């Protein structure tokens, strides 16, 4: 492989 | 697990942001153009490609689309942008619906910087409802950037598994390569089966197929089996895997039928005799409610669809495809920039077509019955541009390729029953329909910059009831005993071909020692091992190989063959009865050479 990941978020509305 | 995810890239490295993903329940989504089909890996397991929306940009890790929610016109939405080497904002705004020319969307006036393409778009409840297509800048002018994604989808995908595993019950498993699979699937069969311990038996075509589920199944306690073993038991809990040519030439070999309860076979439309006989006996096995079985295929016995469905579109084109060799008007073949699976007809049809496309300087690989097993593996390894092969591609063979080139032609063999008996290799004459939809099917699993393309030529032809096959699996079939003492028939559908009556094939004593031996040890057709065989001939005994007529005369490159036999005399080969297919490529005809000398 040459592509990979890095969790920087979560999904949520800001109220 | 479930969030938002930046896509890097290195190698040299590197490392820069291409854009942004979403991972939702088990799926990864994002946009096309970030990764193109490139795989992606993580802090646990690889991720493949399957679903994509080539024009639409959107790709989707891990099975079909999953993202179920949608905008509303005039709302209100926030886009959660993920900049490259920057923190996570949540970005509100009122997104303005435009005109396209296919109809209308919605988008967003919003600037973000490229490596963001593909942040998650969030209604006012929280569920994604879109991806920030890139681009950007439409006419006219400033942006807008589109809020990307596809509809509801639906199945796709995945799992879990249906009871299938009921005594006196058969599936048939329409299984689509590229969802996945034997990736997916066969393991979570496997694993449920030992749950409900279950006598367990894979039975998979060649053997490099088996191979390839040997490491789908790794840390399953799972036992390849050699087809130079009669039976092997442990007796704990492990699940035999074995070719289809194993487990019946088992069944034919040894008494020790093991019970087995479930039984799945892997690519069941094999239409060679021993995988026919398989099906015969699994099925009997089922009806006697000591078996359940699964029949996992793209085109089970019947099946009439040339073109079923694929988890990727196919292009269909219709074409002239050369035969022989050709100069001019065939330029589309060579200008052609990716990798092509060809379908010959015949091993000499094959030398041809590579041979001139050689003269264009492209890497060629040859497949054959034979060669497969040796060749097959270089079709992953080496760099190539063409495989041409054999309709025994047709057996999960996977290939990396993007175009299939298929005459729709074959060589089918045929006992002709008029004064002597013999086999013969009648055509090159059309494919069937299943077989048509098989070449096909090794094109379009993988989602593509360019749809991929099967290129065929002329309608293929529903009866093969001629096909000496069903008749040699006949007498495959009934010659393995059952400790019931029951007659197995072909399996259901697959009975019409054969209007030969049950058991009739059975050869008694020793004769049926000899036919065994003929087909295990001499390697000899089915069709020819049971002329001998049923004519009281000793497996030694070579000396028939001839006696026959001016017409029965072996020939090879043009020239009658002659032999040195073991007690050393030069003789014209000749059998008794004519087999094609022992001299129908060099091969073969090596191979049945070194047995009529007496050398095996």
């Amino acid at each position: 492989a040459d592509l990979s990941l890095e969790k920087a978020a979560n999904v949520q509305w800001d109220e | 697990s479930e969030g938002v995810y930046r896509i890097m890239q290195r190698g040299l490295f590197g490392k820069t942001q291409v854009g942004v993903g979403i991972h939702m329940e088990g799926v990864f989504h994002t946009m096309w153009h970030v990764t193109r089909g490139s795989v992606i890996c993580h802090e646990t397991g690889r991720l493949e490609p399957s679903w994509a929306d080539v024009r639409n940009d959107m790709i989707s890790y891990g099975g079909g689309w999953r993202l179920g929610d949608k905008w509303d016109k005039e709302e209100d939405v926030q886009v959660l942008a993920i900049e490259p080497g920057k923190n996570p904002k949540h970005v509100q705004t009122k997104p303005g619906l435009f005109k396209t020319l296919t109809g209308e969307i919605g988008a967003v006036t919003l600037d973000f910087k490229p490596g963001t393409s593909g942040s998650p778009i969030i209604n006012k409840k929280g569920k994604v409802i879109g991806l920030y297509g890139n681009g950007v800048v439409t006419k006219s002018g400033d942006y807008v950037s589109a809020i990307t994604q596809a509809e509801r989808i639906g199945e796709p995908d995945y799992e879990v598994d249906e009871d299938i595993f009921r005594k006196k019950r058969l599936t048939i498993m329409d299984l689509h390569p590229g969802a996945g699979k034997t990736k997916r699937i066969l393991p979570s069969i496997v694993r449920e089966a030992l749950k409900r311990r279950l006598r367990t038996l894979i039975l998979a075509p060649t053997r490099v197929v088996a191979a390839e589920m040997e490491e789908a199944l790794r840390g399953l306690p799972i036992r390849y089996q050699t087809p130079a073993v009669k039976s092997d038991h442990t007796g704990r809990e492990i699940v035999d895997l074995m070719c289809h040519a194993t487990f019946t030439t088992r069944l034919l070999s040894s008494t020790r039928v093991p019970n087995y309860n479930l039984i799945v076979m892997d690519e069941a439309h094999f239409t060679d005799p021993c995988s026919v006989a398989a099906r015969g006996y699994i099925s009997t096995r089922v009806e006697m409610g000591e078996a359940a079985a699964i029949f996992m295929t793209a085109t089970p016995p019947g099946s009439t669809d040339p073109f079923p469905q694929s988890n990727s579109p196919i292009e269909d084109i219709e074409r002239e495809i050369p035969e022989r060799s050709w100069n001019t008007g065939f330029d589309w073949i060579t200008d052609y920039q990716g990798k092509t699976v060809w379908f010959v007809p015949s091993i000499k049809a094959g030398n041809d077509i590579a041979n001139c496309l050689r003269k264009s300087g492209k890497r060629v690989i040859q497949l054959s019955r034979k060669t497969f097993d040796t060749e097959y593996p270089k079709t992953k390894l080496t760099d190539w541009d063409f495989v041409v092969t054999t309709d025994i591609s047709e057996m999960g063979a996977n290939f990396r390729a993007g175009r299939v080139i298929d005459p729709r032609r074959c060589l089918k063999p045929v006992i002709l029953t008029d004064g002597p008996e013999r086999v013969i290799l009648a055509g090159p004459i059309p494919v069937t329909p299943a077989s048509a939809a098989q070449r096909r099917g090794r094109i379009g699993r993988n989602p593509a910059q360019e749809d991929d393309q099967y290129v065929f030529s002329g309608d293929p032809l529903k009866n093969d009831e001629d096909h000496a096959h069903w008749t040699e699996a006949k007498m495959l079939l009934d010659n393995i005993y059952t400790p019931e003492g029951i007659i197995p028939t072909l399996f259901g559908p697959e009975r019409e071909k054969t209007q030969a009556i049950d058991g009739e094939f059975r050869l008694r004593g020793e004769q049926r020692k000899t036919f065994v031996e003929l087909m295990r040890r001499g390697d000899l057709p089915v069709w020819l091992s049971y002329k001998v065989a049923s004519a009281g001939i000793s497996y030694k005994d070579r000396e028939w190989c001839f006696t026959g007529e001016r017409n029965n005369q072996i020939l090879e490159e043009n020239m009658e063959v002659e032999i040195w036999t073991r007690e050393g005399e030069k003789k014209k080969l000749r059998p008794k009865w004519l087999d094609a297919r022992v001299y129908a490529d060099p091969m073969a005809l090596k191979d049945f050479k070194e047995f009529a000398s007496g050398r095996k």
